[PDB]
């Protein structure tokens, strides 16, 4: 939903471009192999450089939206496998801390 | 009859913003 007046704080009238930004964007396809580890994407990072959505995200300080996420994978009735598709809010990544755990390294 | 005639600024909450 759009931000209700009771929760809003910024006072300028927002721009709600609608159809030019609320539409389906398809990203680069990944290749599933027998030894694949798994993948992740960050939102809205995925689209900040794509289409009119990207432009609005770059021209404005403030942004807000929901998302319809659709993951597709076809295989035959003789293939097998199971992907867990999940949305993790605030997905903060960590490092292996140098392997030993002594290094306070950070994800680039 | 008279001989001489000559004789709150700040309310409990912050103002709202109204749509233009
Ligand atoms: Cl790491
Ligand atoms: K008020």
């Amino acid at each position: 939903e759009y931000c209700p007046d009771t929760d809003a704080t910024a006072v300028d009238k927002p721009t709600r471009p609608d159809v030019s930004v609320n539409r389906f964007f398809t990203l680069d396809t990944k290749s599933w192999a027998k030894d694949s580890k798994g993948w992740y994407w960050k939102f809205p990072d995925v689209l900040t450089e794509v289409g009119v959505f990207g432009q609005n995200a770059q021209f404005h300080y403030l942004y807000r939206s929901g998302f319809c996420v659709h993951v597709q994978c076809n295989a035959s009735k003789f293939h097998q496998g199971a992907l867990l598709v999940a949305v993790l809010p605030e997905y903060v990544l960590g490092t292996i801390a140098g392997g030993t755990g002594n290094e306070n390294s950070h994800p680039p | 009859g008279d001989p001489i005639a000559d004789m709150l600024q700040v309310l409990p909450t912050a103002a709202n913003t109204e749509a233009s």
